[PDB]
């Protein structure tokens, strides 16, 4: 029995063109991989326990989902432009609601989160001088759980719908009685599986940073990006359980007819808003803390100057981590709590703003009296300081409950959080991508197209969300689809131009990637240390070896690689390379996530037999992987010798040292 | 080596957060009874006492298994692990008995918000204990097949952390929901 | 550790029985009962941690006492804040 | 930030106080944000890398004066903001009775599928997607929901308070000037959420409000029973203004008790 599946996919509406082009494009890659390398794509990628390849795959998934999230953004902006001035838009309400809920879910969970997790996966083991993450198979399984969530969300665009409830699915509207459709089930199961993956990767990175640091690198000689990653993983471990429990309770309400959040049989629908934001704000700092680290490096790297407030930045990040769990209620001020609770949580939300300001001034004083080379990443850093200051200012303006009563769900809130994400996580992920592109692929991204993309992005964002600040001051609320007030038409037609400019920016980024890959043989980062460098990640070949360090660095100082370059002990060939122990690539994750894609989908549609054979499949593949014993290999000294000789001869072909 | 044990400890901290969220939900919805059971009329505290004794016995037998794992004795480790699994299976079957008795009557999770929260918290602890029992069965099979090898000693320590953490969670459960439920 | 585990067994049995007997047989005001059951639960949790889990400050170069302290601080923040927020809401959600 | 926008040109006392709070917070955060952006661009050009006249001082990490200032001034700003926030939160709490001489006009608001329902309990009126009340007269909104969570928001008057099924929230709003003020649902509720737009006619005086009440009393249909409320509660997106002469004496209480049982 196929159960609730049936065969209305999207036939009444024209969204089967996109479903038609996502299966055609798949066919294209199905041909392209056929006309080329398939065993490479399985042996090296798609089964890797290497943090670098898994981070690259995370970022690839993040970019791919960024294209669909931005398509949703363009459709929403054109729908709001058309609905204002009177004309009925090309999106009915039932589809516009799916579109904004999927934009929020894809962007928070499948664009912003995978991009940050991929940057951390690619960089953190290199910075701490570690060969690999603490739990490599758990990192592969976390990546493939994120892929399971991506696949479930994309399939929601095909068979069935996605939730028409908002990206957090508030409980009364997302209940089984008011949302009988399968959209909230897609939301629930993609989020549950992505949350499992994110929690596992938080455990992986927390343990990697705490335990697998290089000998001699104390915790305050650690790179600042690693500090930000450690704090973000603390937030992941202490928050994503909240999301898991909340979505599990919603699952029980929608499947077993329980009454956690129903409004009738003793259920308290406000407790979901308390819980979903109990994780909501920590996962908002899960996104912004690593990119802070991304700018703590890119500044100190592109100012030719030691990062100013290392202790101040570290303690500000720790304070942000501690305080992110005491601010949640600032997301439902208007729910009706007393003046004491609203005032207390507004005070804590304004208190959690001093560390971020200290970090901003630490970066702009790291630029003080430095050699600022305006590389693309440095432009992204200046843009981040400029726009993130505005976004945080507006957020603190919202942090006061009195202002939030009149600005709770206006377009001013939309402008706030898009200012702090686009000018935050998005700017920091593009900055990190350009900064560490040589440390992942060997090539260097085309700086011309990178600057073009940065300018388009910043200008388009500014000319697309400042109108939303004005609309928030005009009283326009979130998620309006049809018959907008024509009073709002001008600002929405200025925000449409900004969305078009951000489209041009994403196009410039795509062109940048294409030209960099086409011009790969030029700008080949021979030395494996472009744009100066101040951390251990730059003490390796531009594509790092699979072990990424023949001899673990000793890291006597804080800015290890810069100190090694100044001291002259930068590139030393060791007397002997010992055999080193590496984890072996394991495809079990694929299987512990293939049955995760089944189980979720067979749970979204009430296919109980297939959900049981997907859950049993996951658990039994986990048992089988537990029984596996040859999950490691000592790499022969010949391979290490050959790779290190190649790297050191390449250094000799430059200033040899 | 110890990295796996430390990472499982951090995951047990994540599960501490999960159980804290379920405890907050139970504390919110405890008075959310809708013309149904008030807790004091369904908890049957002798049941809770014998169940707490059973789970404490399971924890003690696992501790004996661990101290026998420090010594190089495969047989007694397996024996104590089987005893722990029997205690945990009794625990799980007794909670399935209680949940069945609630479900057959009109006092199911769908009856009221209080019963839904009770079922969430207690059945989540039950599913954790059941997953620990599946893990314990697999660990017994692997110990029998390969002995107390380095991989299995780490798994023994991780499952010890898991089992004692579940016992602590049950301490908090029987204190919060069962005892405070009956004044 | 056998002596430690048996002392934990005895302490946890005498810490589980006492609250159960207090609740079943009364013998105290319904304010002493709550205090004593909460105190016995806290002490029993501490016993299960220090004895059975072998929790010590020196293990894992810290980060095992630190991890539990931070986790229980987050548990306290989440639970207490959720209960305070939901109590204030439910009072503000009333017909009064 | 429009000059004639709803929030930065409010016609209600709560709106005026919230606008004052918004402006004060905006300026007090600007006196630290404008320096941040101005230094981000100045330090960038001045020090540059081409500029050779710059000081180029590497390895200059710690400074006690700079760190002291950067930990001092935001702390002072946030201390003032927290004091102002506590005062304005205890003054602007939606459940505060506004301390006004005039007796408040009680309106019982019930969000429905995609429409707003207003029970005037002392006037006896019922209305859909329209309210009226005397200008400079306190208005006490007892807001609840019938289907899902909404937010009873009049942008030009003040706070937006969440409407919740089975729960009565309180919102006191007073309009200092007459006129028709748009009101919306500020929380997404479903396909017809874009059509949950009502109007609030702040009548010039009690006489105009009484005339509006009489016009509503001249309505053929009533809300005498709960079946009429349920018929009205049927899903409809873009409802038109509709009046009902008399209502069940405790219809709002019964609407809430549908959920609290
Ligand atoms: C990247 C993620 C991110 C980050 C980092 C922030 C940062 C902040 N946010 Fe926002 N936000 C984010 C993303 C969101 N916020 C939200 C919602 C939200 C809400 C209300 C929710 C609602 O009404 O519905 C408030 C009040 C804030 C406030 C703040 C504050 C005070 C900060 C501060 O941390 C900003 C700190 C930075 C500052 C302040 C600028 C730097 C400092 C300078 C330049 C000088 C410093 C001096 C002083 C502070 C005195 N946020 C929502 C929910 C929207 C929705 O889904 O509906 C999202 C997604
Ligand atoms: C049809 C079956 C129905 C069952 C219904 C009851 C629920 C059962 C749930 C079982 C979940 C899985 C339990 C664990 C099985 C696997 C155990 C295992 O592999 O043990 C070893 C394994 C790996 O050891 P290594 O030495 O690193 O191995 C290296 C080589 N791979 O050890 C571990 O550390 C794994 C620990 C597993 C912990 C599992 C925790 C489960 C928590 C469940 C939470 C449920 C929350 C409530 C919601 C439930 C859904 C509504
Ligand atoms: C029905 C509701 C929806 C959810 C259904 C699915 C539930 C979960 C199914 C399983 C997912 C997790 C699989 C975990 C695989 C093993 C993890 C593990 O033990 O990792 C160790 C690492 O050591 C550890 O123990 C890792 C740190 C501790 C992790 C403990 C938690 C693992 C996940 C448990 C389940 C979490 C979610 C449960 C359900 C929650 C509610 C939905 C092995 O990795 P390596 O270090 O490379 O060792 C060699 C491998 N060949
Ligand atoms: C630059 C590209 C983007 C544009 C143009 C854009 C634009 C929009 C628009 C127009 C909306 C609808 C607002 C409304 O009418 O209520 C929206 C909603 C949203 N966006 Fe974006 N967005 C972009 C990228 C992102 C990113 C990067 C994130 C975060 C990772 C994000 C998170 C959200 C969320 C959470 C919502 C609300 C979803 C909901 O209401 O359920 N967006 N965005
Ligand atoms: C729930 O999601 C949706 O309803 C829709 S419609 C639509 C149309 C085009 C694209 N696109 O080009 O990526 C995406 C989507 C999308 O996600
Ligand atoms: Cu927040």
């Amino acid at each position: 029995k196929l159960s609730l599946d049936a065969v209305p996919f999207h036939e009444p509406i024209v969204m089967v063109t996109i479903a038609g082009i996502i299966l055609g494009g798949l066919a294209l890659v199905g041909l392209i991989t056929y006309f080329g390398k398939w065993t490479y794509l399985w042996k090296e990628w798609l089964t890797s326990v290497d943090h670098k390849r898994l981070g690259i795959m995370y970022i690839i998934v993040a970019i791919v989902m960024l294209l669909r999230g931005f398509a949703d953004a363009i459709m929403m902006r054109s729908q709001q432009a058309l609905a204002s001035a009177g004309e009925a838009g090309f999106l009915p309400p039932h589809h516009y609601d799916q579109i904004f809920t999927a934009h929020g879910v894809i962007m928070i969970f499948f664009v912003a989160m995978p991009f940050v997790i991929g940057l951390m996966n690619l960089v953190v083991p290199l910075q701490i001088g570690a060969r690999d993450v603490a739990f490599p198979f758990l990192n592969n399984l976390s990546f493939w759980f994120t892929v399971v969530g991506v696949i479930l969300v994309n399939v929601s665009l095909g068979v069935g719908e996605f939730a028409q409830t908002g990206w957090l699915a508030y409980p009364p509207l997302s209940g089984i009685e008011y949302s009988p459709g399968v959209g909230v089930d897609y939301w629930i199961w993609s989020l549950q599986l992505s949350g499992i993956g994110t929690t596992l990767t938080g455990i992986n990175f927390f343990v990697t940073i705490l335990k697998m640091r290089a000998p001699g690198m104390t915790m305050f000689k650690m790179p600042v990006f690693t500090w930000a990653s450690l704090c973000a993983n603390v937030l992941i471990i202490a928050s994503f359980p909240i999301l898991t429990v909340t979505v599990a309770l919603l699952t029980l309400d929608r499947y077993l007819g329980t009454h956690f959040f129903t409004n009738d049989m003793g259920g308290n629908m406000m407790m979901y808003i308390n819980l979903i934001w109990a994780w909501g704000h920590p996962e908002v700092y899960i996104l912004i803390l690593p990119v802070f680290g991304v700018f703590s490096e890119i500044a100190a790297t592109f100012s030719r100057k030691r990062l100013f407030g290392y202790t101040s930045l570290v303690w500000a990040t720790v304070c942000i981590t501690v305080l992110s769990f005491i601010v949640w209620l600032h997301h439902f001020f208007t729910m009706g709590a007393g003046a004491n609770v609203n005032a207390f949580f507004g005070i804590t939300t304004m208190i959690i703003a001093i560390p971020t300001g200290v970090k901003i001034f630490n970066w702009l004083f790291t630029m003080y009296q430095g050699r600022i080379v305006f590389h693309s990443a440095m432009l992204w850093t200046i843009g981040f300081i400029v726009t993130f200051s505005v976004g945080g200012m507006t957020g603190v303006l919202l942090a006061v409950p009195g202002a939030d009563f009149v600005l709770h769900n206006s377009l001013f809130l939309i402008a706030h959080f898009h200012n702090v994400i686009i000018g935050g996580v998005v700017f920091g992920c593009f900055a990190g991508m350009t900064y560490w592109w040589p440390k992942a692929f060997g090539f260097k991204l085309n700086e011309t197209w990178g600057k073009r993309a940065f300018w388009f992005w910043i200008i388009g964002f500014f000319v697309a969300f400042m109108p939303l600040y004005a609309l928030g001051f005009m009283g326009m609320t979130r998620r309006l689809s049809q018959q907008i007030d024509p009073q709002f038409h001008t600002m929405l037609m200025i925000a449409a131009s900004g969305a078009v400019l951000i489209a041009l920016g994403i196009l410039c980024l795509v062109i940048q990637m294409y030209v960099s890959i086409r011009d790969r043989d030029q700008n080949r980062d021979l030395t494996g240390d472009p744009w100066g460098g101040r951390t251990l990640e730059w003490a390796t070949s531009s594509p790092p070896p699979f072990y990424n360090f023949a001899v673990v660095p000793h890291v006597h100082e804080r800015d290890a690689f810069w100190e090694m370059k100044e001291k002259g002990e930068a590139y030393k060939k060791p007397d002997h390379y010992e055999e080193i122990h590496m984890p072996k690539n394991s495809g079990a994750g694929i299987v512990i996530a293939a049955f995760s894609t089944i189980f979720g989908f067979a749970m979204i549609w009430h296919i109980w037999w297939l959900a049981i054979v997907g859950f049993a499949g996951m658990i039994i593949t986990w048992i089988v992987k537990s029984f596996d014993e040859d999950v490691d290999y000592y790499v022969p000294v010949a391979e290490i010798e050959k790779l290190e000789n190649q790297h050191f001869d390449e250094i000799t072909k430059a200033g040899l040292k | 080596g110890g990295t796996k044990i430390f990472g499982f400890w951090i995951y047990l901290m994540s599960d501490c957060i999960l159980f804290s969220i379920l405890f907050a939900t139970y504390a919110v919805l405890v008075n959310g009874t809708a013309g149904g059971p008030t807790g004091k009329d369904i908890f049957e505290l002798p049941f809770v006492l014998v169940e707490t004794f059973l789970l404490l016995f399971s924890s003690i037998t696992y501790g004996m298994a661990a101290i026998a794992m420090y010594k190089n004795n495969k047989s007694q480790v397996i024996s104590w692990l089987a005893l722990t699994w029997l205690f945990g299976a009794g625990f799980i079957g007794m909670e399935i008995y209680e949940f069945h008795h609630l479900i057959v009557n009109g006092m199911g999770p769908d009856r009221s918000g209080f019963l839904s929260a009770f079922f969430a918290l207690v059945g989540t602890h039950g599913l954790h204990v059941t997953s620990g029992l599946i893990w314990m069965a697999v660990l017994m099979v692997q110990i029998a097949r390969r002995g107390l090898t380095s991989t299995n000693r780490t798994r023994i320590m991780c499952l010890s952390l898991f089992w004692h953490f579940l016992d602590v969670v049950w301490i908090c459960v029987f204190t919060v929901v069962y005892l405070m439920g009956a004044m | 550790s056998v002596k430690t585990y048996m002392t934990g067994f005895i302490l946890s049995i005498i810490l589980t029985v006492i609250p159960f007997w207090m609740v079943m047989t009364g013998a105290a005001s319904p304010a002493v009962i709550l205090g004593t059951i909460l105190a016995m639960a806290v002490v029993q949790v501490l016993v299960h941690l220090v004895c059975f889990l072998h929790m010590n400050t020196k293990s894992d170069e810290g980060w095992n006492m630190t991890a539990f302290v931070f986790t229980v601080l987050i548990i306290a923040i989440l639970v207490v804040g959720s209960i305070w927020i939901m109590w204030n809401l439910n009072y503000n959600m009333m017909m009064h | 930030s429009g000059c004639n926008s709803a929030l930065l040109d409010p016609k209600g006392q709560i709106g005026l106080e919230q606008r004052s709070l918004i402006l004060t917070a905006f300026g007090l955060m600007l006196i630290v944000v404008i320096p941040a952006i101005l230094m981000a661009v100045g330090f960038a050009w001045k020090y540059r890398a081409s500029n050779k006249d710059a000081k180029y001082s590497p390895n200059w990490s710690h400074s006690n004066k700079v760190e002291a200032v950067v930990w001092t001034v935001p702390i002072l700003i946030i201390i003032f903001l927290a004091v102002l926030t506590w005062k304005t939160t205890h003054a602007l709490e939606p459940s505060k009775p506004l301390a006004h001489d005039e007796k408040p006009i009680t309106i019982e608001v019930v969000s429905m599928d995609w429409k707003w329902f207003f029970i005037y309990p002392e006037q006896g009126i019922a209305t859909v997607n329209e309210i009226a009340f005397p200008a400079n007269t306190p208005v006490y909104f007892k807001v609840t929901s019938n289907s899902v969570m909404n937010s009873f928001f009049i942008p030009r008057l003040g706070s937006q308070i969440y409407a919740m099924a089975g729960m009565q929230t309180r919102l006191h709003l007073i309009a200092n000037e007459p006129g028709t003020y748009d009101g919306i649902s500020a929380s997404y509720s479903g396909p017809g959420f874009s059509g949950m737009k009502f109007k609030a006619i702040a009548t010039p005086d009690r006489a105009a409000f009484d005339q509006w009440v009489a016009k509503a009393k001249q309505s053929p249909n009533t809300m005498s029973d709960m079946a009429a409320f349920e018929k009205l509660a049927a899903p409809s997106e873009y409802n038109q203004v509709e009046y009902f002469s008399n209502v069940k004496p405790d219809l709002f209480a019964d609407v809430i008790n549908k959920f609290m049982a």
